[PDB]
């Protein structure tokens, strides 16, 4: 576990948590992007001080009784069963029960909250009650705060005690670099991996700086890379043939499995076998839907109402897309659906059972939130090569029809 | 006009009378054929233009004699649901108890009477696409009650757009037989000729009406409508959004989640105590502000 | 009392104490049905089973495999299959059903499935997972999964099955991927969704910042309508079932499946609807079993169903032949009737399974032909043939001179065809023409060849494809009733509103109607109706009432009350809403 | 040596009792003289102590308590009743804390009670007692607020001595109580706006630093309470309190900037300075929005760029995806920029995961994750503020941006 590119902010932590006795913050809240190493430095900065500190997930801990049993336990594992508690009045009393225990009852005890914007969406009283810890107990105890959300959306309206908030300020080039470079394969050079590195980051840093996904991208492309060193076509020196190589292929690898329509594993095993492009469809490309007759006639009057004015109704039957679908009546739907198709239709039970059945689907999406059985509005939510396809199949020309 | 005075001027003679009668005395050939396809696990609805009320009653009083049956009025504004289940529960498998939410009552009421099939009962819903019954929970419910083996449902739709209501999913669970029986009785029953313009109402808006939706209710619930009342009154010297009300239930103690406020803000709009004017949403009260402080007492 | 202030009451018999009495030898009519029945669902859900085998073994492989990467490493992406079910919603759980048995014989014990409608939050969801995975083998946490998985291996991964992906909350779907990816080396979990429509739900219902912790293969199910031709080419084109249906209503069922919903069990429904149709009525639908038995039944009748047998239409043109002396033997004398049913009914028998026989080579013949003209499934050909003569038409002379130009390299596998359907059924009534289909078969100037076979099976079709119609006795095992049948499956309920305002004659035949209707029309509505037509989205009270109180006479005080009630009676029907009034649904 | 680490820790971490007054002196003595009448003689009293936040309140009356129950008489009869709003927010949790504070968990034994006048009625009776409400405006959100009635209704002299001292922030607390409470309410408060001029606050800031008479070692004492004199009349050291102090005014963040000036005094640097306040003032002073758009790749801000240029058109009316890729195309229409639809769909999610892009609509479904109307929460000054800031921004990017 090593701490690569961060020595301020080690510095000041270490700093601020002071010798073992003495007292610290009442609430700190350390904020920054999506790999910044808050919950590594944090983590691995703790363990190795030694200090007694309990970690806790607000993500896993949807309730309050939840989280306050999960802190009260790990608490208890530690001091040389099962504690319950439901209210927070509860916990203050519990944890100035279980703190005076010889371990803990000089040091200064650490309870870390990842993931702390999840907070903002349980009780009122537990986020305040958590700024103000030591106070309410009174009993040497630091609630850390690790979140992604500025400070400014977590304050309550009336207002509560300060954390001092600490930036964990991101990586650039140079620290990206240094990062993904420390664990290089040891078959090869440290400077073969490090231009490897290099060659990635020229084209993936103007679309991506997250580490993590930086790094599986560098796990996944580098057999491909070091392709023609094993076949004998050019040597670990020459960098630039090695270069050439490697870029068409990382641009075909931006647009597939970056975004993860190629899965990695189908990608490693497209990649062995010198098969990866323009094989396989994806997750996208297979938009085919296999449709009813009346639903493909009803899906497209839907779409046909909904991206065209009421007042062209007279002169096609019988402000672009940019803006959106506007939603239509069920009376608007019914007309079109009768004009738009040649055979003769009676209104039997089972085309309003397929008016409510792509409802029922991500097809249609009802946004009448009045009485729904007298008159309900309707709004098609589905793209326009979807439609199309659709009209190709039953050979209707949507495009004349379309007012833009 | 009155509505005393049109219950008590209703001394018409219709023109048809005799055909009428005999209109009336064919579908009492089919209750045999209909007790049948009950058996082998289909469900019947009835659509027409009369008032299939007096077929079912005498449906009921021709074959249900000695069977458990329940019979359930649609029409009668105070009903929902829980009031179904509470009686199947308290009347019929006596359990008499509290169950911690609706769908668990309903996951109990299922796995009783699939443990025991020699207990049997039959459901005679009167109007099942009244205001109360619409919805997908109240059908969801209704289906989950009628797909088992030993629950049988006979049903009656007025609505005009009625077979909207349920999707592929649900005429899968209720597994129809669409019977016609157009009567031509009026509805003297169903119809209450209240929110009309032609009849006075005996009082257009009383505060009675608010305060009798208001028992059924829960406390808390009570405590989420009465801020409500308190934002409103204070806006008469000339909406409030979803996002505004949901931070003022939140420092006053009574959602955890917006799911819950979402979930009960459905039941003021069933019970129409809510009307979203939509702008961006918003949130008003129908009840004007001299009754609605009138009402603080 | 069945109206008071109370909601609902509840009727039981006090200190009180079967189905064949409402189907009243009603008796063995009724338990004939429930054999037949019971014999078509069992062999449905056998073929249910033996249909989707194919991708099950794929499912199973990728299982197997990811479980092996979890052996391998005990970081992990959660493996995941987004199998497609078709948009036939209403068939899926059988379907989960089988591939709820296949993982538990081969991948693991442990396999639970999630309704979405069970989980409308993050606590109901993992209640509901942790009490079915208790069940096979009080605030439930997410470390309680784990505890329970180390504790009861004291191996196999755990699998959920998301039943339909379309309607969970999307906070239950996310919260429950984050929670779950950071405990993958204690619990080894596999996620299976049933998505119905398209893969692209996915991106819908998941941000790229979730779906990347998912590692998802696509697999499929076998479409709608090779599921409905295998059921069809077993449940009715075949002699073991005896019940038959007219092919009208086989028109009404196949466009009850390819119009409005693609379902097979809907088609199952129709069948056990005109089943019970035909059973109900027909009283000498007694005679229809398996052949051997209908035999034995037909000895044992009595005096009623013998005149039943001579009322039937069938049975009386086949008396109208041979007139002069076996007529009056039949008509007169109950025992040679007795027999000659007996031979009538072994004719049908061998006439349906030749004719099903000659059917399947006539569609390895058109199989061949790509332009299809009679049609791609095996069950539009039967439906096209089933009520027309298919000699007499243009369409097989058509099909004939397209058939002409083919070469003998297709034909010869043609012919291997048609020998290996022969083959597959024995005992057959066409022995010669499976020893010359031998014959021309194998063979060591090609045009003259051609030309013998071709007239070979234009002597087959027109032989053995005449319709049902031109045999005796028939009508003991088909089935028309269409009508109906599509009101019972299909009803319009606002075309049955129409039809009894603007026409009341219909229901009231009392000379009611001339075309303006009559003044003393049907009580109250279609006054309130027919003056209500004519507006333009625009009604006012006042003047609607006197526009019908203008017509209704030709007191005030009993009028205008009347007027109250039929705007009340269409306000409740939901042709008006309140809002004078000035709305007009229905235009 | 490290004593001076654990003493100003103390004094600044927690809130630690300090031997001296700043500026309420008139507060306190009305105070004392309200319990010191309701401890001695048989009054009852409700006062309200409003004032902002971090102002002395809980200080206060944690001082006025200790210096009153230094009397003898006293500390033998009164009994203390802490109660917060936080913690309790319900009848039933407040009357079981009221019995386990005052130790009656043994008088009652487990008899349920028709009323909560009565059972509070029956605690009471069976000794002045001092109730402390701290989290006053709180306790009004209650749904019937039987708690402040109870209280005030038994201090309108039903021969139990009872003072109830509520502690709020809220500066308009009297029109949230209703009728009732506040007709039984007396209408005592006591302010306390942190009211006093510039050379008051360097005063409090050299005074705070300064040690205590007590101290082990003296001569090292006098060194360092010397060189806060120093440091105290120093322009650089003047001109941080004095951006300090057009803030706040309050005593806590003063706390804070002196804790990150204090923290960083080693062994090898056993003084202050003034580098180290300059520091301290610039770690608390960071702007946390800018440091957000300083983290964001070069897509994304192509993005916000695209967005600002779209509300100095429509000029704040709601946008979706398509209106902001239909204007960030035609930017990199007329190569190296060049992207497909779904790499500016993922950019676009990641602002949505930052908080820098709000949904208007709080969409209980989906809808289609594009053609959704969205808010951008920036001024135009902060992405110009923000966009300076950037490390390197390219040319033609900051082109378009700038024109
Ligand atoms: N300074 C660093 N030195 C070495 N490795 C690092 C550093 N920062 C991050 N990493 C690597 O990045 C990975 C992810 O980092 P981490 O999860 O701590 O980021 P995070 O910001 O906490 O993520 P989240 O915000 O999602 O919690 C870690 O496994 C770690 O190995
Ligand atoms: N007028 C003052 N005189 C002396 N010290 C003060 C004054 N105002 C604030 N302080 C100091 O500032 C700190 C403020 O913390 P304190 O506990 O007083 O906050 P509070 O306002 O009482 O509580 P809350 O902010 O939660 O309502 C205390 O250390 C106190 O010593
Ligand atoms: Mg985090
Ligand atoms: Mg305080």
């Amino acid at each position: 576990n090593v701490v690569l590119c961060r020595e301020s902010q080690v510095s000041i932590l270490q700093s601020l948590f002071g010798e073992r006795h003495h007292f610290s913050f009442p609430s700190i809240f350390i904020y920054g992007h999506t790999a910044s190493g808050k919950t590594y430095v944090t983590q691995t900065l703790l363990k190795t001080l030694e200090l007694p500190h309990v970690f806790v997930n607000c993500v896993e801990c949807f309730t309050l009784r939840l989280l306050l049993e999960q802190i009260l336990n790990k608490l208890n594992h530690l001091s040389s069963t099962e504690i319950t508690c439901e209210t927070f009045n509860d916990f203050v009393r519990l944890f100035k029960q279980v703190t005076t225990a010889e371990n803990l009852k000089d040091q200064t005890v650490y309870i870390v909250l990842d993931k702390a914007e999840y907070l903002r969406d349980m009780e009122a009283n537990l986020l305040p009650g958590f700024l103000r810890l030591q106070e309410l107990a009174d009993r040497n105890v630091t609630v850390l705060f690790l979140s992604e959300i500025v400070w400014e959306k977590f304050r309550p309206n009336t207002g509560c005690f300060e954390p001092f908030v600490l930036y964990f300020p991101d990586y650039s080039i140079g620290n990206l670099q240094k990062i993904l470079s420390h664990d290089h394969p040891p078959e090869y050079s440290a400077d073969f991996y490090a231009a490897y590195i290099n060659i990635l980051l020229g084209v993936f840093y103007t679309v991506c700086r997250d580490l993590k996904e930086l790094r599986h991208l560098a796990v996944l492309n580098f057999p491909k890379y070091c392709e023609p060193v094993v076949k004998g076509e050019a040597s670990e020196r020459d960098t630039r043939k090695l270069w050439r190589n490697i870029e068409p292929h990382l641009k075909k690898a931006m647009q597939t499995v970056y975004l993860r329509e190629i899965s990695s594993s189908q990608w490693e095993k497209l990649q062995k076998d010198d098969t990866d492009p323009g094989q396989l469809k994806g997750l996208s490309a297979h938009t085919h839907v296999e449709l009813p007759y009346y639903s493909k006639f009803i899906l497209i009057a839907a779409y046909l109402a909904s991206y065209n004015p009421a007042r062209t109704d007279k002169r096609f039957f019988l402000s672009n897309h940019l803006l959106g679908p506007k939603p239509f009546p069920l009376d608007r739907l019914l007309a079109i659906l009768y004009s738009i198709v040649d055979s003769r239709v009676a209104p039997t039970a089972n085309i309003f059972s397929q008016i409510t059945s792509l409802v029922t689907l991500q097809l249609l999406t009802l946004v009448g939130h009045d009485d729904q059985l007298d008159g309900p509005k309707y709004k098609c939510t589905v793209s326009l090569d979807f439609i199309r396809a659709i009209a190709r199949t039953v050979n209707f020309d949507i495009i004349k029809y379309l007012y833009d | 006009d009155q509505q005393t005075l049109r219950n008590l001027l209703s001394k018409v003679s219709p023109s048809f009378s005799a055909e009428l009668k005999q209109l009336n005395q064919q579908y009492e050939k089919l209750f045999h054929k209909w007790m049948l396809q009950l058996h082998l696990g289909f469900n019947i609805v009835l659509y027409g233009l009369g008032s299939k009320r007096d077929l079912l009653e005498r449906f009921r009083t021709t074959m249900l004699q000695d069977s458990i049956h329940v019979v359930i009025n649609g029409f009668f504004p105070g009903i929902s649901v829980k009031s179904v289940l509470n009686s199947i529960t308290e009347e019929v498998l006596d359990h008499m108890g509290t169950f911690r939410s609706i769908l668990d009552q309903l996951d109990w009421i299922v796995n009783k009477f699939k443990e025991d099939s020699s207990l049997e009962l039959f459901l005679l819903i009167h109007n099942l696409d009244s205001q109360m019954l619409r919805g997908e929970k109240s059908q969801q419910i209704i289906g989950q009650l009628s797909s088992l083996h030993n629950i049988y449902l006979i049903a009656s739709i007025d609505h005009l757009n009625a077979p909207l209501m349920w999707d592929h999913a649900k005429q899968s669970l209720f597994n129809w037989l669409w019977y016609e029986t157009t009567t031509y009785s009026p509805y003297t029953e169903e119809t209450s000729y209240e929110n009309s313009l032609l009849v006075k109402q005996s009082g257009s808006l009383p505060l009675s009406s608010l305060t009798h939706v208001l028992r059924s209710l829960t406390p808390n619930a009570r405590g989420i409508f009465r801020l409500l009342i308190k934002y409103q009154l204070d806006n008469q010297d000339n909406g409030l959004s979803f996002q505004d009300f949901y931070q003022q239930c939140r420092e006053a103690f009574l959602v955890n989640s917006d799911l819950t406020l979402r979930a009960q803000l459905t039941e003021f709009r069933d019970h129409k105590l809510i009307r979203t004017k939509k702008g961006v949403e918003y949130l008003l009260i129908p009840v004007d502000n001299g009754t609605l402080t009138d009402f603080l007492e | 009392t069945s109206s008071m202030s109370k909601g609902c009451f509840v009727f039981k018999p006090n200190s009180k104490k079967p189905i064949e009495d409402y189907f009243n030898d009603s008796k063995l009519r009724f338990e004939t049905y429930q054999l037949i029945w019971q014999q078509m669902k069992s062999e449905n859900e056998r073929l249910q089973e033996e249909l989707n085998k194919n991708l099950f073994d794929n499912l199973i492989e990728f299982l197997q495999k990811s479980h092996s990467g979890f052996q391998k490493n005990s970081l992990r992406e959660i493996p995941t299959a987004a199998l497609v079910l078709g948009v036939n919603v209403t068939d899926h759980d059988l379907t989960f059903g089988s591939l709820t048995e296949a993982l538990q014989n081969n991948v693991t014990p442990y396999v639970v499935s999630l309704q979405a409608k069970d989980c409308p939050d993050m606590k109901h969801f993992l209640q509901k997972l942790i009490s079915q995975l208790m069940d096979c083998c009080t605030h439930y946490s997410m470390d309680s999964l784990s505890s329970w998985y180390m504790t009861v291996t004291q191996s196999p991964p755990v699998v959920v099955i998301l039943k339909d992906m379309e309607s969970f909350a999307t906070k239950v779907l996310q919260d429950f991927i984050i929670i779950s990816s950071q405990h993958l080396h204690e619990f080894p979990l596999i996620l299976i969704f049933g998505i119905a429509t398209s893969p692209i739900i996915i991106h819908r219902l998941l941000p790229h910042a979730v779906s990347s912790l998912l590692c998802i293969e696509l697999f499929q199910s076998l479409s709608c309508k090779e599921h409905l031709t295998t059921v069809l080419d077993k449940l009715l084109l075949t002699t073991q079932f005896p019940f038959k249906i007219n092919e009208k209503v086989l028109q009404v069922l196949t466009n009850i499946f390819l119009y409005h919903d693609f379902s097979v069990q809907n088609f199952i429904k129709g069948l056990q609807l005109s089943l019970l149709e035909h059973f109900y009525s027909q009283p000498l639908s007694v005679l229809c079993c398996n052949l051997p038995e209908a035999k034995r039944r037909i000895n044992f009748l009595s005096n009623n169903q013998c005149e039943n047998i001579r009322r039937l239409p069938s049975f009386r043109r086949y008396v109208e032949k041979q007139a002069s002396e076996k007529q009056v033997a039949l008509l007169t004398n109950e025992r040679y009737l007795k027999e000659e049913t007996q031979l009538l009914l072994e004719n049908l028998h061998v006439y349906h399974m030749n004719y099903f026989l000659v059917l399947r080579c006539l569609h390895k013949f058109t199989s061949s032909l790509p332009k299809y003209p009679l049609g791609r499934q095996i069950r539009e050909l039967y439906c096209t043939c089933l009520e027309k003569n298919i000699w007499d038409s243009e369409e097989y002379a058509s099909v004939l001179q397209l058939l002409r130009m083919l070469a003998k390299d297709e034909l010869m596998t043609i012919l291997e065809k048609c020998f290996k359907v022969f083959k597959s059924y024995c005992e057959n009534h066409l022995g010669s023409t499976a020893k010359r289909i031998e014959e021309f078969l194998a063979q060591f100037k090609f045009e003259v060849l051609r030309e013998n076979v071709v007239n070979f099976i234009d002597c087959l079709v027109r032989e053995y494809l005449l319709p049902p119609e031109t045999q005796p006795l028939h009508e003991v095992v088909y089935f028309s009733a269409a009508h109906a049948l599509r009101e019972h499956l299909n009803a319009a309920p606002r075309i049955a509103l129409h039809t009894a305002l603007n026409n009341p004659y219909y229901y009231l035949k009392n000379e009611a109607l001339k075309s303006g209707c009559i003044p003393n029309i049907a009580p109250d509505i279609c006054i309130a109706y027919k003056l209500h037509l004519e507006c333009s989205r625009l009604i006012n009270l006042v003047d609607w009432s006197e526009a019908f109180a203008t017509v209704v006479t030709a007191m005030n005080e009993i009028i205008h009350a009347r007027f109250i009630r039929a705007v009340s009676e269409l306000e409740l029907l939901g042709f008006i809403k309140p809002t004078t009034d000035h709305v007009a649904r229905l235009t | 040596l490290s004593q001076v680490q654990r003493i100003l820790r103390e004094r600044f971490c927690r809130q630690s009792p300090h031997s001296n007054l700043f500026g309420v002196q008139v507060q306190y003595k009305h105070l004392s003289e309200l319990l010191k009448r309701t401890a001695l003689h048989g009054e009852s009293n409700s006062v309200l102590i409003i004032g902002p936040r971090g102002s002395g309140k809980t200080m206060l009356i944690n001082h006025a308590l200790k210096e009153l129950m230094e009397i003898e008489e006293v500390s033998e009869n009164v009994l203390q009743v802490h109660l917060n709003g936080l913690l309790q927010i319900n009848d039933k949790i407040a009357l079981k804390e009221i019995t386990r504070q005052l130790n009656l968990e043994n008088v009652v034994g487990d008899k349920v009670f028709g009323s909560f006048a009565e059972n509070l009625s029956f605690l009471l009776e069976a000794c002045p007692v001092i109730f402390i409400l701290d989290e006053f405006d709180l306790f009004a959100h209650h749904k019937n607020q039987t708690l402040l009635y109870n209280l005030f209704d038994i201090s309108q002299s039903a021969q139990t001595p009872i003072a109830v001292i509520g502690l709020t922030c809220r500066l308009d607390i009297l029109e949230l109580l209703e009728k009732r409470v506040k007709s039984r309410f007396s209408h005592r408060q006591i302010h306390l706006m942190n009211s006093f001029g510039f050379p008051q606050y360097v005063k409090i800031f050299k005074e705070q630093l300064s040690l205590p008479a007590e101290f082990p070692d003296k001569v090292f004492a006098e060194k360092w309470n010397e060189n806060v004199q120093y440091l105290s009349e120093d322009r650089s050291v003047q001109e941080v309190l004095q951006k300090h102090f057009n803030i706040s005014k309050n005593l806590r963040s003063l706390h804070m900037l002196l804790m990150l000036a204090l923290n960083r005094v080693t062994a090898s640097h056993p003084f202050m300075t003034a580098v180290d306040l300059m520091e301290a003032s610039q770690l608390c002073s960071m702007d946390s929005k800018a440091n957000i758009v300083h983290g964001l790749s070069v897509l994304e801000i192509c993005l916000i760029i695209a967005m600002k240029h779209l509300n100095d058109i429509y000029e704040e009316e709601p946008f979706n995806f398509q209106m902001v890729y239909n204007e960030f195309q035609k930017f990199v229409q007329r190569s190296v920029y060049n992207f497909e639809k779904p790499v500016v769909m993922k950019a676009f999610e990641h602002l949505q995961q930052l908080e820098l892009i709000k949904p208007m609509e709080r969409t209980s479904g989906n809808s289609q994750r594009e053609y959704q109307l969205m808010k951008l929460l920036l001024d135009n000054t902060q992405i110009m503020n923000a966009l300076q800031k950037y490390p390197n921004c390219p040319t033609d990017v900051r082109q378009w941006a700038t024109s």
